[PDB]
């Protein structure tokens, strides 16, 4: 159904709309997967979340912005930032929106998520098609995807049709 | 003598390994400890050299160090007598970056002798030398950096030699590093870890001599039809091998795509089979359907341990028998009172 409801790109259609499971490091991760185009239906989107994926909504609603950059990252701000984060999302139970490439200030993000998951926080990684690792892997059903490729931590993925990268 | 002994340690460091890393370490000192830094650098460009913080030589060096390239009338004050200590002082300089420097940073003499010997040898050759010396932080601290060359081929050749040798820590740093077993192991590369004889000794070769009743050559290549039947003969009656099967003899009569679906499986088999505890325990927790093998397990070691008994054998049985498949049960325990707690 999301396949004739949603059109992925001048326009292709469909497309996409395949969860991988990243089985490349100690934890799989299974986590779903959408390819959507740049314009974007609200009502789709919620429904898909709430009702597809089965996700309950969130009492708290969280964005978060950062540079595509690769940096180190302070130990000191570092610690108290990954074990704040990590508190605040088990207690309010809420989504949080990332970028879904890996590279950047999402990597440590996800590795803090990571490292405080071990309350299976449900998160959603939306980063541009184009920069999929493998974009021919996805292709619905199971795929490997062996560990730019996206952030495995990440579950509930969204992505968007830029066409070139 | 003093030359003697020189040539005798330049000598053995060149004995293949690659080469022996050899590390110099310097306390305080006359000028002759200067005048054999000098020498030893400009002997071999492997001549590492730490300073310490004895005061003396070693306190010269590391001035000339820190200063790197006032200072000239501070080290004559410090030392005719000038123009020999600078005679020496200009070499150590120029080349205090290939000697390692030392302080009250790098507390920790282990690790400094660890990354001077690192910098020294100039990472396929680093993690080799650390995986020799069986440690996994020095591999993780200074083997691991961003932006390493990792050479495409070479990192799982060196995973397979790990895996030969009882290295448990390593192969954890390497899977937890992205190196999977999913797509590494090969039919061939099973077949030469059954067969190596590095690591600790194991019993297999005397099963599989009593399996086949048969004259045998003399360490005869061991294939996977005679582990499949080796296995039948342990586990008791009916219980078909895997291995002995008619689509597998296809298959190994083919490639002789060749990766088991479940590799853990058979390398906790192997683990087992060769009588490795630790990587066994590893293999499980990393493993599928782990209840089953861990029975299959516990019912593989207490054949093992009456066939040592009956014939042969050394009191190691006692060992095994009622601590390894036991260890195996009590974990299937566990396991299964979990299962049921949960629903």
């Amino acid at each position: 159904f999301y396949k004739r409801e949603c059109v992925h790109i001048q326009l292709s259609p469909t497309d996409a709309f395949g969860t991988i499971e990243f089985q490349g490091g100690g934890h799989s991760n299974k986590a779903m997967y959408v390819r959507v185009s740049f314009d974007t239906k609200p009502d789709l989107l919620l429904h898909l979340m709430t009702k597809e994926w089965q996700l309950e909504l969130p009492k708290l609603l969280i964005s978060v912005h950062g540079g595509l950059q690769n940096f180190e990252l302070q130990p000191k701000l570092k610690q108290v930032f990954g074990k704040g984060l990590i508190k605040a999302a088990m207690t309010t139970g809420a989504w949080i929106f990332t970028g879904g490439v890996n590279t950047g200030v999402i990597r440590h993000v996800g590795d803090a998520l990571k490292d405080h998951a071990s309350g299976k926080i449900c998160t959603i990684g939306i980063a541009p098609w184009g920069i999929v690792e493998n974009q021919e892997d996805l292709i619905d059903v199971v795929r490997p995807y062996q560990t730019t490729v996206l952030n495995s931590m990440h579950s509930h993925f969204i992505l968007a049709d830029n066409g070139t990268t | 003598e003093v030359k003697l002994r020189r040539q005798l340690e330049k000598h053995i460091s060149l004995q293949k390994i690659q080469g022996v890393p050899v590390v110099a370490l310097i306390v305080e000192g006359g000028p002759n400890v200067i005048s054999i830094v000098l020498e030893y650098l400009r002997d071999t460009p492997p001549v590492p050299v730490v300073v310490c913080d004895g005061s003396g030589r070693a306190s010269d060096i590391l001035a000339f160090g820190h200063k790197y390239s006032s200072l000239r009338d501070q080290l004559l004050v410090t030392i005719t007598q000038a123009q020999h200590l600078f005679i020496i002082l200009m070499e150590c300089m120029k080349k205090k970056e290939l000697i390692t420097v030392f302080r009250m940073g790098h507390q920790d003499i282990d690790l400094a002798i660890l990354t001077a010997l690192l910098k020294g040898a100039n990472a396929p050759d680093q993690l080799s030398l650390a995986l020799a010396w069986n440690r996994v932080d020095i591999a993780r601290s200074q083997i691991f950096i961003y932006g390493q060359q990792w050479p495409v081929g070479s990192l799982e050749q060196a995973m397979l030699d790990a895996l030969v040798l009882d290295r448990v820590d390593f192969v954890k740093l390497l899977i937890e590093n992205g190196v999977s077993m999913h797509r590494f192991l090969t039919i061939s590369r099973l077949e030469e870890l059954y067969n190596t004889r590095h690591g600790p000794s194991n019993t297999l070769y005397h099963l599989v001599r009593d399996v086949k009743k048969g004259n045998l050559p003399p360490d005869y290549r061991i294939s996977l039809i005679d582990i499949g039947l080796v296995i039948e003969y342990l586990m008791g009656g009916a219980y078909r091998c895997n291995y002995t099967r008619k689509r597998f003899r296809t298959l190994y009569h083919n490639l002789f795509i060749n990766h088991f679906p479940f590799p853990f499986h058979e390398l906790m088999v192997w683990a087992v089979l060769m009588k490795r505890q630790k990587m066994a325990l590893f293999f499980w927790q990393h493993g599928e359907e782990a209840m089953a093998k861990a029975l299959v397990a516990c019912k593989l070691c207490k054949a093992m341990a009456h066939e040592a008994s009956e014939n042969d054998m050394v009191d190691d049985i006692s060992q095994e028998l009622n601590h390894n498949s036991r260890d195996f049960g009590q974990l299937a325990v566990e396991l299964l009172d979990q299962s049921y707690k949960q629903d």
